[PDB]
């Protein structure tokens, strides 16, 4: 409130702070002055968490702190990683710079968090790291699902959460590695800054070391004398200062012990801490052999050198330790004396961290030199010794146990919040069952499981025998849990996309991801039952839903509730269906999916795609262009020939083929290979009809189901069963299914590129966009003997369009 | 004999000793380095299982383990149609173990039982969780009977348990076949214990066995035995029904760098003074392996031993990555196969670069072409490639237009023209040298310093060695190996205050090094290297040093001579002090003194004469030389001073100076160190050799008739020859 704290915040928030926003770029590197910018980054997060500053101060702070954080190299402000991941959770006034600080700094650093090689040329992230990460990820849950809905917190909740599961790698990160680091922090972390000295009070030294504690006595001593000769002091019999003489330059070899013991006393101190800390000291025959090895006035004016000697990197990290232990220690001891004073306020009381080299300079030396003492005689500490023991390396803990697994498992906030619809459906209310909840479901799960599963594609479906990721693979049972997030299916039941609102689009959405992340052989060759049988039960499901959708478009039914299934089939279930069909033929999923009751309602749906297509009623009319990328995608997916029947003994996938001794019967069958498809598409009277197509003068706008249905039926079917063996040898269990595509596919090759020159000579079009994306996979086969001689037509028809575009406008 | 070491799926082949030295044409193979762990063969490192601890349901199911491991042992030797016989007939097809066990010998018995203890531990050992699945199934689980042929002429009934209803998993296959190489090597190693060996042939004289090979050589008639062994042990587990998983299976990420130390990769470049500076230019590389490897085109100052694209002196591409190298690597492109061509085409006089795979060109992460598209001409660029272990490549500089088999598909066309489109003769090739070489001391260089102190009436001479980087970024902390450029020859014949007389008449030659305080006294060796020094090990001792011992005399006589010859006679500083640990108040001198006469090598401490001493061949050359690891910014000091009664090093390093008792260091001493930047040139032409088996009884004959010579000019001083 003091009129100094007003200007001197005005002066920085207008002068300094824009200016190191202008300069920021500068800070790419900054390996010399790890130290000097955390400092920067804490100073300038403490005055971003003082209060008594304008709107626009506060919005300086966070320009400039996002703008350096920003340019920053990743590696370092780890310290303002740490304070960020304890202050935001329980934050959610002033984490709108934090959280916006996060979320750019992971989306930043996405590869160096989760590829095993980091970023490039700047290493990964250390498992100190990470188990931070994890602690803010666990913590903003923990916040945002018990917090009441804000939505401008929320809208900057949800990107910092995705960024940070995307960085986070979900393979392995560390499995929650048991986690027995238990580091004691200053309660700066814990609000202002106190240190807490680790009490060594029951620590009492072994009656070995001190031989040690004298020779550094005795080292100690020397320097002292260096000092004394530094300075200029003399020997003297009597302590006199002012006539710069020292008292007593006299060897400790006779000199008296209490002074003695007050070099001896740090010494003490520093082994305590030590103890304390549970590092223990070994002594190797080098050093041991040295032990049992070893004029008038005159104290040795020669010192042996130690800043010449160099220290290891895990000593280094424990000089650190100490270091900070002896500044915590000195903070707290000018805290008392400042409390015992009225209101002191040292500049330095600020934490480690937060300090600078120049101030680290006396503990990192101090802390150097009794680890270089150590050495020189030979003493080694030993730092995980204690708890030696994690039996983690990756082989006794699968998966990870708190993030990957548990987060999938928290995704039964989707099972409880089927069981709140469940409750609530049955006279919904205004209130809501419990409305906090299911707002923090609707604008949070699913947009974070959606780009989650994005970001890590390519995780899920790695597998150890196909190696889509260089990393580890996804686990066995997480790819199960990964299909049973099939809850998801579970829900949005015919009535739930109103009740969904808005967010229907984003659910289906989130569906079409998800059912692109799938692996169907894993879940059938190792899974729980339950999960299989969800999976066919929904599926099933979706068959009864198409059938309901049939016997609305008999006319019976629409003559309300059959618009809103009718909506519901257009809005989610054609194009998840059409997504998950397509994922499975893609990764030939199909064969092992769709085998005996899976065929059954895949035979049903087929019944229903091709009912809908030759359906010519107004009211799928509009519904023809996604119900074309439907019956593509199944045509491209299911594992049995469609409309060659006469070669259903030869499939081996057959339902029959498969159950033909008592089952086929059990269930509801057509009871005949040819019967199970009661509708018209055979052969040769497939091949006339698109012969005649386009020939006898038909028009798109006269009626276009038939190209768009049949041509696409065509163009995946002969994409997948030309994806069967192509011109092995026949007869022998690579054609015996189909044998006959050896010839007719090739002449429809041409049969649809005469149909498509057709289309394009009649006068409009604009569907065979979708024509030419479904005869993409075709062209692929063309040689180039006959993209000659056919393809050529194509380039006449081209420029005949563009010059009667041309001429017409 | 010789042709008795030859592995089992190999044949004898009198090749080259070199892989390069074959007279070829464009069509050469371009090999990189090899990964060096290919005759090491059996070396047995079994699974320790002596350690573990057995739990009590493995040890009570450890009898029935055992038991029934006896009737499949007995069912396997009655169904081949094995009998009792009280002597070991093969042909005649008896067996003395086909006994009741109980009545079975007992050390046979015991062999019965330590195959089954020792299969279970190892299960225990490498990681397998073994766990209760039901134990009514294993108390309902029974053997059944077996009929007369398979009953055994001992009177015992061989019992099989209900193998129909058992499984098997692939892990368990898996971790099987892990048992069978354990198994295997155990046993061979027992049999080394013995006392046998490996040979092509079986022979219990001189106890050879060709089975004594790694598991992967195995044949398979052993390796099923014990597969079918294994399936009755595993398969007898599982029906005891105590579930066994396997750990899950561990990437490897080993990268099969078994390349030695001199060598990561080996670089291939035209000469320099093909440089182009100004057109189009084209070249092939056809890749014979897809691994490891880079293309493209590099400045004339290019570093052998730096990796393509690294820096600016290259821009290449590198298709086991897709990626494209200058100053960093971007994504670019795909990623080639086995047998596939790379054109690499620069059109320099608009400073580009274009990359095509198969006649296809290759794009950035847009739709660009270019792969390198601002460039400075500078010097010019050569064709340069680099490959790394066991990689394969051929470079075609299209000296015959008809050899390029994608120029007609992209170049032709666009004008580009290929490296050697006229050219009366081959290009010349440089590689990456093998062997590091003793060089100046670069004034540029990141890590070591050199400095000359003059010297005075009270300092003598001396050559000080700091490191730039100590205590900096990533800064280099390996064995790095100094000498002096100029030699001590020793007489030419063995004979069989200082007094100025003796001075005047004597041979012998001191010099001093100065280790400073505060560096390992331990990590630098002091003394004399010939000029055969060319082991650059990461790891130095001084018992790895290369020695021979050549006797001379009649043995019927006894050896009346024996000479060791080495390259390389110092002692370390740490053992040559030895004062315990400690007294590093000043920095340590240690002396070496060569007397050339008599050609004897002695070292002094610090001030006390040393207990090693060497005795070097006449003639011989011995270039002062310290090895030294740097602990301090300050390591080490040549000092050319003298001591009593000894001539300074330059009265024998110099001629003129031959006679001067004044220590000197002139100007053309220097420090050299060992480095492996430097470049080999291949031979336009080598020796045209014929080889050939003429017959079982003849032999190999291999022949040489055209006479091949090449003017060596030779460097005195450092006693070396260069082409
Ligand atoms: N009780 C046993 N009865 C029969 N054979 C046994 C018995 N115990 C061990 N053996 C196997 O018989 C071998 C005896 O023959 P020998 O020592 O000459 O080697 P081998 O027949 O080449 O062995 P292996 O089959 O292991 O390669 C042993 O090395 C061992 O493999």
């Amino acid at each position: 409130a003091t009129d100094m704290a007003l200007a001197l915040n005005r002066y920085l928030c207008t002068a300094v702070l824009p200016l190191l926003t202008r300069c920021a770029p500068l800070f790419a590197g900054t390996e010399h002055h790890a130290s000097l910018i955390d400092s920067l980054l804490h100073t300038v997060y403490r005055l971003s968490k003082g209060c008594s500053l304008t709107k626009a101060q506060r919005d300086s702070i966070e320009v400039c702190l996002l703008s350096i954080c920003g340019q920053l190299r990743p590696s370092m402000m780890q310290h303002l990683l740490r304070r960020l991941v304890f202050d935001v959770p329980l934050l959610n006034e002033h984490a709108k710079m934090p959280l916006k600080l996060l979320t750019n700094h992971y989306e930043r650093c996405w590869k160096y968090y989760c590829l095993p090689g980091g970023w490039g040329n700047f290493g990964a992230a250390s498992e100190e790291e990470l188990h931070l990460s994890r602690k803010l990820f666990w913590g903003i849950f923990d916040a945002l699902s018990q917090k009441k809905y804000e939505q401008e917190l929320f809208k900057l909740a949800l990107p910092c959460l995705s960024a940070v599961a995307g960085a986070l790698p979900p393979d392995y990160m560390e499995s929650n590695y048991v986690s027995m680091m238990e580091k004691q922090s200053s309660m700066d972390s814990e609000g202002n800054f106190n240190p807490q000295p680790v009490d060594t009070s029951n620590i009492t030294i072994p009656e070995k070391l001190e031989y040690f504690i004298n020779k550094y006595a005795e080292h100690s001593h020397d320097k002292w004398s260096m000092d004394k000769l530094a300075n200029g002091w003399i020997y003297g019999e009597i302590y006199s200062d002012s006539s710069k003489v020292q008292p007593l330059m006299k060897p400790y070899k006779l000199l008296s012990e209490k002074e003695k013991e007050i070099y001896r006393w740090p010494i003490k101190e520093s082994l305590k801490t030590m103890l304390a800390w549970g590092w223990r000291i070994e002594r190797t025959r080098e050093g041991d052999s040295m032990a049992l090895y070893n004029a008038a006035h005159g104290y040795s004016p020669r010192a042996i050198d130690m800043s010449n000697v160099t220290l290891s990197r895990d000593l280094h990290a424990m000089a650190e330790m100490m270091a900070e232990n002896y500044h915590n220690i000195w903070a707290k001891k000018k805290k008392m004396e400042l409390e015992s004073k009225g209101g002191g306020n040292h500049p330095l009381l600020v934490p480690y961290d937060t300090l600078t080299a120049k101030e680290k300079a006396k503990d990192r030396e101090k802390a150097q030199d009794i680890l270089k003492f150590l050495q020189i005689n030979g003493y080694a500490v030993s730092r995980g010794f204690k708890d030696l023991e994690l039996d983690t390396p990756s082989i006794e803990k699968r998966f990870a146990y708190s993030f990957l697994q548990q987060l999938i498992r928290y995704v039964d906030e989707a099972h409880q919040y089927i069981l709140e619809f469940d409750g609530g459906s049955r006279g919904k209310g205004e209130h809501f069952p419990y409305e906090q909840e299911i707002k923090f479901f609707a604008k949070v799960v699913l947009p974070l499981i959606d780009q989650y599963f994005k970001n890590h594609r390519l995780y899920f479906l790695s597998a150890a025998s196909r190696p889509l990721c260089s990393g580890g693979h996804a686990s066995n049972k997480e790819k199960e849990m990964v299909t049973s997030l099939f809850c998801k299916l579970g829900v949005l039941v015919r009535h739930r996309i109103s009740l969904f609102g808005n967010d229907a689009t984003s659910i289906v959405n989130c569906l079409h991801i998800l059912g692109q992340t799938l692996d169907a052989r894993t879940v059938m060759k190792t899974g729980l039952e339950s999960v299989k049988s969800a999976l066919r039960a929904f599926l099933d499901n979706a068959a009864e839903d198409l059938e309901k959708t049939m016997e609305n478009l008999k006319q019976g039914q629409f003559t309300k509730g059959v618009t809103q299934i009718i909506n519901y089939t257009t809005v989610a279930l054609l194009p998840m269906l059409s997504s998950l069909f397509e994922h499975i033929g893609q990764h030939q999923f199909g064969e092992d999916l769709i085998l005996e009751d899976v065929q059954v309602s895949c035979y049903r749906i087929l019944t229903s795609l091709y009912a809908l297509g030759t359906s010519k009623s107004i009211y799928v009319e509009r519904q023809r262009s996604a119900l074309g990328e439907c019956l593509a995608a199944f045509a491209g997916a299911f594992p049995v020939a469609f409309l060659e029947t006469h070669l259903d003994k030869h499939n081996i996938y057959s339902i029959y083929n498969t159950k033909s001794s008592r089952e086929r019967a059990a269930l509801s069958l057509p009871t005949n290979v040819e019967d199970v498809c009661p509708n018209i598409p055979s052969l040769e009277k497939l091949m006339e009809e698109i012969v005649e197509l386009a020939e006898s003068g038909i028009r798109y706008t006269q009626m276009p189901h038939v190209m768009e249905v049949i041509l696409p039926m065509l163009c995946s079917y002969m994409s997948r069963w030309w994806e069967h063996g192509p011109e092995n040898n026949p007869e022998r269990a690579e054609m015996c299914c189909t044998a006959l595509n050896s010839e007719h596919m090739n002449t429809l090759l041409g049969n649809i590129l005469k149909i498509i020159y057709n289309n394009l000579g009649i006068d409009e079009g604009a569907w065979m966009k979708r024509l030419a994306v479904f005869s993409q996979p075709i062209i692929n086969k063309v040689k180039p003997q006959l993209l000659k001689t056919h393809f050529l037509p194509l380039m006449e028809k081209l420029k005949k369009k563009a010059a009667t575009v041309v001429s017409e406008e | 004999p010789c042709y008795e070491a030859v592995l089992p799926k190999e044949k004898l082949k009198v090749e080259h000793s070199r892989e390069y030295k074959q007279e070829r044409t464009y069509t050469r193979d371009l090999l990189g380095p090899t990964v060096s762990l290919t005759q090491a063969a059996f070396t047995p490192i079994p699974v320790d299982t002596s350690q573990i601890v057995l739990p009590p349901h493995l040890e009570r199911i450890r009898e029935k383990l055992a038991e029934n491991i006896h009737e499949l042992w007995v069912m396997n030797k009655i169904e081949l149609g094995w009998q009792y016989g009280p002597v070991r007939d093969d042909n005649k097809r008896q067996h003395p173990c086909l006994v009741e066990f109980s009545k079975l010998p007992e050390q046979e018995r015991n062999y019965n039982l330590q195959m089954s203890l020792e299969t279970l531990k190892t299960l225990l050992a490498l990681g397998c969780h073994v766990g209760i699945s039901d134990e009514h199934a294993e108390d309902k689980v029974k053997k059944m009977k077996l009929p007369k042929n398979y009953q055994l002429t001992s009177g015992y009934k061989p019992a099989p348990m209900d193998l129909s209803f058992i499984k098997l998993t692939p892990s368990q296959e898996a971790m099987v076949d892990k048992l069978a190489e354990n198994a295997h090597n155990v046993w061979a190693r027992d049999r080394i214990r013995q006392g046998w060996t490996y040979g092509i042939q079986q022979d219990v004289k001189n106890r050879r066995n060709p089975r004594l090979v790694p598991y992967t050589l195995l044949d398979d008639r052993t390796k099923k035995s014990n597969k079918d062994s294994l399936r009755e042990a595993v398969r007898t587990l599982l029906g005891y029904g105590y579930n066994l998983e396997a750990p899950d299976q561990d990437h490897a990420a080993r990268a099969e760098v078994c390349s030695g130390t001199g060598e990561r990769f080996r670089i291939f470049r035209a000469e320099k003074t093909y440089a182009v500076k100004a057109g189009r230019w084209y070249f092939e590389f056809e890749t014979v392996t897809a691994g490891d490897m880079r293309v493209g085109w590099s400045r004339p100052g290019c570093q052998p031993d730096q990796e393509l694209g690294s820096d600016e002196r290259a821009f290449a591409f590198d298709g086991f990555k897709a990626q494209r190298w200058h100053q960093g690597n971007e994504h670019y492109g795909r990623s080639w196969q086995a047998g596939d061509v790379v054109g690499c085409m620069v059109d320099m006089n608009e400073h580009t670069m274009m990359f095509t795979l198969n006649g296809e060109i290759l794009l950035d992460d847009s739709g660009s072409e270019l792969a390198f598209k601002d460039f400075d001409v500078g010097d010019g660029f050569i064709p340069v490639c680099s490959l790394g272990v066991a990689q394969v490549g051929r470079m075609n500089f299209g000296k015959d237009v008809s050899t390029l088999k994608y120029f007609t598909i992209c170049g032709l066309q666009e004008g580009y023209e290929p490296f050697a489109v006229n050219t009366n003769r081959d290009i010349t090739m440089w590689l990456s040298k093998r062997l590091p070489q003793f060089l100046q001391v670069p004034s540029n260089h990141e890590h070591i310093e050199v400095t000359r102190i003059d010297g005075t009436i009270d300092s003598s001479p001396c050559l000080k060695v700091t490191q730039k980087s100590f205590g900096s970024q990533n800064s280099n902390t390996d064995i790095m190996f100094y000498r002096l450029s100029m030699p001590i020859e020793c007489a030419e014949v063995f004979s069989k205050r200082d007094d100025y007389d003796f001075l005047m008449q004597t041979s012998t030659y001191y010099y001093s090094v100065r280790i400073f305080p505060g560096q390992e006294p331990a990590n630098v060796w002091v003394g004399w290297i010939t000029s055969d020094f060319h082991q650059y090990d990461t790891g130095f001792d001084l018992d790895r040093v290369r020695t021979v011992t050549v006797t001379l005399g009649d043995e019927k006589g006894k050896v009346h001579e024996s000479i060791k010859r080495s390259n390389c006679y110092m002692v370390c500083a740490g053992e040559s002090m030895s004062p315990g640990q400690g007294r590093n108040n000043n920095g340590l001198e240690i002396g070496c003194v060569v007397d050339a006469a008599s050609g004897l090598l002695t070292f002094i401490a610090n001030g006390k004469e040393l207990s090693t001493y060497y005795q070097v061949e006449p003639s011989t050359k011995l270039f002062p030389a310290v090895f030294a690891q740097a602990t301090s910014p300050n390591v080490f000091q040549f000092e050319l001073g003298r001591i009593k009664n000894v001539m300074p090093l330059s009265a024998g390093l110099f001629k003129s100076e031959h006679k001067n008792p004044v220590p000197q260091c002139p100007p053309r001493l220097h420090v050299q160190f060992l480095s492996h930047v430097l470049w080999s040139r291949m031979p336009n032409q080598f020796l045209k050799v014929d080889v050939s088996r003429i017959s079982e009884r003849q032999g190999w004959l291999v022949q040489c008739l055209d006479p091949l010579q090449f003017m060596s000019l030779h460097i005195p001083e450092e006693n070396r020859s260069v082409d």
